């Protein structure tokens, strides 16, 4: 599922801005 | 047509009143922008209680004002680290913007000061925590719930853009929920006063507009793209473009393809296709009709914009609140004392703070 793909991305936590 | 005479006259008058409000708000902003405040408190006026958040910038602590007993959120920046990170202009800009703006969904700077080692910005304490945490916990927000938050962002960007401020940092991580369930926007380091175009690569991968990724000159329409990402993520529980690595996210963003959960309403999909529009000549918020294309869209037909501004709408969600100083809606962090050097650091660079 799309939700499963989201979990698989590893980007479910707080996301940093580019400069970091 | 779509509106009878009474409805059309009401909408026309409402849009004219917005213009009148914004003209006065710009006058008030420019007065404060030209004459900022400074040195309105000192460190031993506050007891430090708990760290609420950390970043490369420094940290934000819950503090209690001794004289009044009021709680506040105190942002502490290490001057030497700000310099090493090339963030002098951003830090001075954040403070200058915060002291000059005034809007019910923008956090209020109550005090600022500096000492030998650090810079301090003391803001009202917003006890409900980040939207991010509530969204991941609940999973997704209903369309009425997402719409209540979205309306506040639309009005906030309408205000900021009238002042020629581009925000550039929208995401659930950067939105707090207050005691009445309304939104507070806090971070202005990446905001810029630009009437025309600007060119800096900045933001968060999932929320970047295509024209930023493609290294173009861009304008305030990047904020309306980001609103589209935010509405999508609030209503789905995940953003429209994601992948293992940022370069793969960017390929998706620029492709012009977006897919929706089957539970999205047709009205929501129509709005999102017009906000997540790669073609700038077609993106809502960037057309002749301006913000009105968004505010008058069918998905917002039940929104009473004045009632949202006046905070008279009952919020769909009230965070848990046990009393002043309750920190249960924030994370736990390792505490670290704040040392003040006997020697002033970086005085020249921060002379305007
Ligand atoms: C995520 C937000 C924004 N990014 C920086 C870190 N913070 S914060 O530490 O929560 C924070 C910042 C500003 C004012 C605040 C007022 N009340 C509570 C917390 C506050």
């Amino acid at each position: 599922t799309t939700y499963a793909d989201f979990i698989a991305s590893g980007r479910t936590g707080r996301r940093n801005a580019i400069h970091d | 047509g779509h509106m009878g005479n009474a409805a059309a006259a009401k909408k026309g008058s409402e849009q004219e009143s917005v213009k009148e409000f914004l003209a006065k708000a710009k006058e008030e902003f420019l007065k404060k922008w030209e004459s900022p405040s400074q040195n309105t408190a000192q460190l031993d006026h506050f007891d430090r209680i708990k760290t609420l958040g950390t970043g490369s910038f420094g940290r934000v602590m819950l503090v209690k004002h001794k004289e009044t007993g009021n709680h506040y959120a105190m942002k502490i920046l290490d001057k030497q680290k700000v310099v090493k990170l090339k963030q002098i202009e951003h830090t001075l800009n954040e403070k200058r913007i915060l002291q000059a703006v005034n809007f019910p969904f923008l956090v209020k700077l109550e005090f600022s000061f500096k000492d030998n080692s650090n810079l301090y910005m003391v803001m009202e304490y917003v006890p409900g925590g980040e939207m991010f945490s509530h969204l991941r916990r609940i999973g997704r927000f209903s369309e009425p719930h997402a719409r209540f938050y979205a309306a506040q962002i639309v009005l906030t960007f309408e205000y900021l853009h009238s002042l020629d401020l581009i925000y550039r940092d929208l995401k659930p991580e950067n939105l707090l929920i207050d005691q009445q369930g309304y939104i507070q926007v806090t971070d202005f380091g990446f905001a810029k006063r630009v009437k025309g175009r600007t060119w800096t690569l900045c933001g968060t991968p999932e929320y970047l507009a295509p024209e930023i990724i493609l290294s173009k000159g861009y304008n305030k329409a990047v904020d309306w793209w980001a609103l589209g990402v935010l509405i999508y993520e609030m209503a789905a529980g995940y953003p429209p473009f994601f992948a293992d690595q940022p370069i793969q996210i960017y390929e998706k963003i620029v492709s012009g393809k977006v897919r929706f959960p089957s539970h999205f309403s047709s009205d929501l999909k129509d709005l999102l296709r017009n906000l997540l529009q790669v073609d700038l000549t077609k993106r809502f918020g960037n057309l002749k009709n301006g913000v009105n294309d968004i505010k008058n869209h069918k998905w917002f037909a039940t929104t009473d914009w004045i009632a949202i501004y006046q905070r008279k709408v009952e919020a769909p969600f009230i965070p848990k609140f046990k009393g002043p100083g309750d920190t249960s809606n924030f994370d736990d962090y390792e505490e670290e004392e704040i040392r003040v050097s006997i020697n002033e650091k970086c005085g020249k660079e921060f002379t305007e703070f």
